[PDB]
């Protein structure tokens, strides 16, 4: 049970520029006045990320979760309440939920029902879900929470571990540098293809405060980090943007003297490819087996050996309509891309009820005294009607079949 | 001569020495000059 | 129809694939199971009727013949090389020059 | 010429060509073959230098 | 009580046996599965909370964190050096001198 | 500096720390990585010399 507001004024999302923010401590090692090179997941410098603003005006679309999330918010009065990581936004698949209380934070992984517009609403009411489903993992921790609030988080899930790194800055995006420090590691290990967020608004209609946020994605990159006299990362340089940064990485220094320096190589990265092969040329005729002027009886059927042939199995559906066509071992899905040693063709004529008998593991007089098929037989069996050709009003006694025999025949 | 070289220098240069050149073959293997 | 597998070259199979050739462009190619990458050009070399491939003094492929048509194609490795940055002191300015 | 000719040496591996090594079998031995090849090539490069 | 083993982190065993810490002595120690050897001493570094063990320019462990008192201890390899021997000809005299 | 950097290279082994190799691997088949590391370090020392 939720409410839908008709005061929505749709506006296309805006794009802002992340200059130098989005750098975190790679691990738990202390460094002092050492320029260290690292190759890990980071937000590229001068990235073009999304802008979300609500203040009528209200829109919170859902964004993908390709590789990682960098979340930033300039804010006051703690409007934002939490986040949802949901790949489908329903009570069918698993989801994840982070809620920041007034004096607590709760993290959970399970499924809930979300309305057309879930949010939080002094405030003594809270309506973001309409389902009570079981949950597997849950945890409770101490809460994390002019413009004075600037909170930035990063979420990354890899190696079966999900990371929570958070930081706050007291005070578009400001042109500054800050260090993002680790908080929590968790053994969750879930895919997550999309995610949501939370916010709190007070009824007047309704009144919304100054709430805005930015979301960016991480990429694998090489960075150079300069630690100060303490364990604080005071500067970072990304050298996948401009040649000067590449020279800085090559020299492993923040200052470059006058001269010429070799950095990398140059390539072309060709497009598409050529898969040319010679002509088909030699095509031994399959028509002499299928469309022969006459056939042989099942006891003495016709045998043909096929070797060193370019045999196309695609051009076969150009005869009488459709009928038995069953393949064993090799699928009928155009398996011509497999060059075999020899092919044996066994052509005969049998009545309608004996068509099923030509198969491995079948019981019948034809299957024993006339034509025996092994269990490990690989190939295909085709059978088509021939009433208009093999039948005569006076009768066609030419074709025969064996009925009695001392012993069965080998395959 | 446009090269502005003496006959002795020209002779010294001359004495010192379809299908792909060996230099191009070496270039085509990551080896540049 | 039954297929057999014995100790033999096993050369019984239909069409492999076919495609059109594009010249003067860097591209991968696969001729008769021989893989390569480069730019294709019209070749003026006169191969003998039995000869298909071609190697230079460096013992590397530098020519090939179209299996479909008796045309000689010259392969050339695509352009590559190192790059360099020419810059003054960073205390002076930040502009740089790129040399290929 | 030497720095080119060493490219045609197996160096104890199955073949000089490396992509056929990857496509022939699984990594658990192709890795060893590539290790042998790169060690030999690096030794040749160091000698040339 | 039921015991199972699956493709899980399997983080239910509890810490194993622990001993006391000794400082100012070249000893071999184990810290959360990390083996080390040297002398433990008080550390004056400003180890902020999440920093556990530090490193130097040579990329080796310099300080460690005790996961029983949340204290940072500096590690230093104990005294070592080289020995040189000064001696005249053996046919002349047998007296020798040494230099550390 | 180069020599110091040569202490941070696995040369294609599992790790650059001996105790981890000796503890996480069974010693009869863990000798190959140690021998590879020894050979790499000796080669680096010879190049430096
Ligand atoms: C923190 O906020 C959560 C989220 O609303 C509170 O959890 C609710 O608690 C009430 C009463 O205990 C239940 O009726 C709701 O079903 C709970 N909802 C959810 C989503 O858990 C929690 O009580 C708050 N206070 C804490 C954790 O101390
Ligand atoms: C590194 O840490 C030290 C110690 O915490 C900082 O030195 C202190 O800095 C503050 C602010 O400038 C001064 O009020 C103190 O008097 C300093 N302490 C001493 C003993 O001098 C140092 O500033 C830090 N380095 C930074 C932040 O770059
Ligand atoms: C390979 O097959 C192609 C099919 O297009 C042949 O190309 C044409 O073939 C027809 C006869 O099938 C000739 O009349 C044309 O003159 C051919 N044109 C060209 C441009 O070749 C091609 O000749 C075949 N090649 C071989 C060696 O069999
Ligand atoms: C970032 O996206 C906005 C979207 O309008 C665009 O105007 C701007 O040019 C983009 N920035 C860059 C560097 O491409
Ligand atoms: C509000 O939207 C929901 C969709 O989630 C819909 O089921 C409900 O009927 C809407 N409310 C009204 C009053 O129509």
């Amino acid at each position: 049970q939720c409410v839908n507001l008709t005061t929505r004024t749709q506006l296309p999302p805006a794009y802002t520029n992340s200059f130098t923010r989005g750098v975190y401590y790679p691990d738990k090692v202390f460094r002092s006045s050492v320029l260290h090179s690292t190759q890990d997941l980071f937000l590229p410098f001068f990235s073009n990320v999304t802008w979300f603003h609500v203040i009528k005006r209200f829109d919170n679309p859902v964004l993908p979760f390709n590789d990682g999330v960098y979340f930033a918010s300039i804010e006051k009065s703690n409007i934002i309440r939490g986040w949802i990581f949901g790949t489908t936004l329903d009570s069918k698949t698993q989801s994840l939920l982070i809620v920041n209380n007034a004096t607590n934070v709760v993290i959970k992984v399970c499924e809930f029902q979300f309305c057309n517009d879930p949010f939080l609403d002094m405030e003594s009411e809270f309506r973001v879900y309409s389902s009570a489903n079981n949950c597997t993992f849950e945890y409770v921790s101490q809460p994390f929470l002019n413009f004075k609030n600037l909170r930035e988080f990063v979420f990354k899930n890899i190696d079966g571990y999900f990371k929570i790194y958070s930081k706050h800055t007291p005070i578009d995006l400001p042109q500054g540098f800050s260090a993002l420090e680790p908080l929590v590691d968790l053994p969750i290990g879930i895919n997550i293809t999309r995610f949501q967020t939370l916010l709190a608004l007070h009824r007047s209609g309704w009144t919304a405060g100054a709430a805005a946020y930015y979301v960016g994605y991480l990429q694998p990159r090489t960075f150079l980090l300069k630690y100060n006299e303490n364990g604080t990362i005071t500067d970072a340089v990304d050298c996948a943007l401009d040649p000067l940064s590449e020279t800085k990485c090559t020299l492993k220094s923040f200052t470059v003297e006058k001269g010429i320096y070799q950095t990398s190589n140059f390539r072309v990265q060709p497009t598409e490819s050529i898969v040319r092969f010679p002509n088909i040329t030699n095509l031994c005729p399959f028509d002499e087996v299928f469309n022969a002027t006459r056939f042989a009886s099942v006891y003495a059927w016709n045998r043909k050996r096929i070797s060193n042939c370019v045999a196309d199995y695609s051009v076969l559906y150009n005869l009488a309509p459709f009928f038995t066509f069953k393949c064993y071992g090799v699928s009928p899905t155009k398996l011509n891309d497999l060059c075999f040693t020899n092919v044996y063709a066994d052509s005969f004529v049998i009545r309608g009820d004996e068509v099923r008998q030509i198969a491995p593991g079948q019981t019948g007089n034809i299957a024993d005294y006339n034509y025996k098929l092994p269990d490990d037989f690989t190939g295909c069996v085709i059978a088509w009607n021939s009433n208009k050709l093999d039948s005569k009003v006076s009768g066609n006694y030419n074709y025969l079949y064996r009925l009695f025999r001392k012993s069965n025949l080998k395959p | 001569k446009p090269s502005k070289r003496s006959p002795i220098e020209d002779l010294l240069f001359n004495k010192v020495t379809a299908a792909r050149d060996l230099i191009c073959a070496q270039k085509f293997k990551g080896l540049t000059v | 129809l039954s297929f057999e597998l014995l100790h033999a070259p096993a050369t019984v199979c239909g069409p492999k694939k076919s495609t059109n050739l594009v010249k003067n462009k860097c591209v991968n190619f696969n001729f008769n199971g021989l893989k390569g990458t480069g730019v294709l050009t019209e070749s003026n070399k006169k191969f003998l009727p039995f000869q298909q491939f071609g190697r230079d003094i460096a013992d590397t492929t530098d020519a090939v013949r179209d299996p479909q048509t008796l045309e000689i194609l010259d392969i050339t490795p695509c352009s590559f090389g190192g790059v360099s940055v020419i810059t003054p002191g960073t205390n002076t300015s930040n502009q740089v020059a790129v040399l290929y | 010429n030497t720095l080119v000719k060493q490219l045609s040496s197996k160096f104890g591996a199955i073949s000089s060509v490396l992509n056929d090594i990857f496509s022939r079998l699984d990594p658990p031995e192709a890795e060893v073959q590539i290790d042998r090849l790169i060690t030999g090539r690096l030794q040749s490069l160091q000698t040339y230098v």
